[PDB]
Order: C-alpha cells, then sequence, then structure tokens
C-alpha cells in the first residue's frame, strides 16, 4: 500500500516552521505535525 | 510513534526550523 498525501515534501528548512505546518496541513489535511527543537542526531 | 499521520518538525537555536522533507 502506499500513504497518499505528499507522502515528501520539497525542502522548506527555515521556512518558518507554522509556514511548513500550512504545507504540510495543506497538501495532508489527516496528519498533524509536532514542533520540536534539535538534540538527536539527525541526517546530517 | 511516527506515522504516517504525524510530521516531526526540528528548528536549530540558530533561528531556522529543519523540517524533515519527509514524515516517519
Amino acid at each position: 500500500s502506499s500513504c497518499p498525501g505528499k507522502s515528501s515534501w520539497p525542502h522548506l528548512v527555515g521556512v518558518g516552521g507554522s509556514v511548513a505546518k500550512a504545507i504540510i496541513e495543506r497538501q495532508n489535511p489527516n496528519v498533524k505535525a509536532v514542533i520540536l527543537e534539535e538534540g538527536t542526531p539527525v541526517t546530517k | 510513534d511516527f506515522r504516517c499521520n504525524r510530521v516531526r518538525i526540528w528548528v536549530n537555536k540558530r533561528g531556522l526550523v529543519v523540517s524533515p522533507p519527509r514524515i516517519g
């Protein structure tokens, strides 16, 4: 099966969190987002 | 719990929001 909605967005990094939340919530009105700072080793 | 219904967004104190291009 496949998860509908934009399964992979572009790269709005630094494009304001709220902004990205609008594009993600607008593309997949069936998914929520969570804001969090950095800490764990993320894909460098 | 990173499902296709939960998007995590990271933010670097540098004053930027590192949002993962993908969901989980």
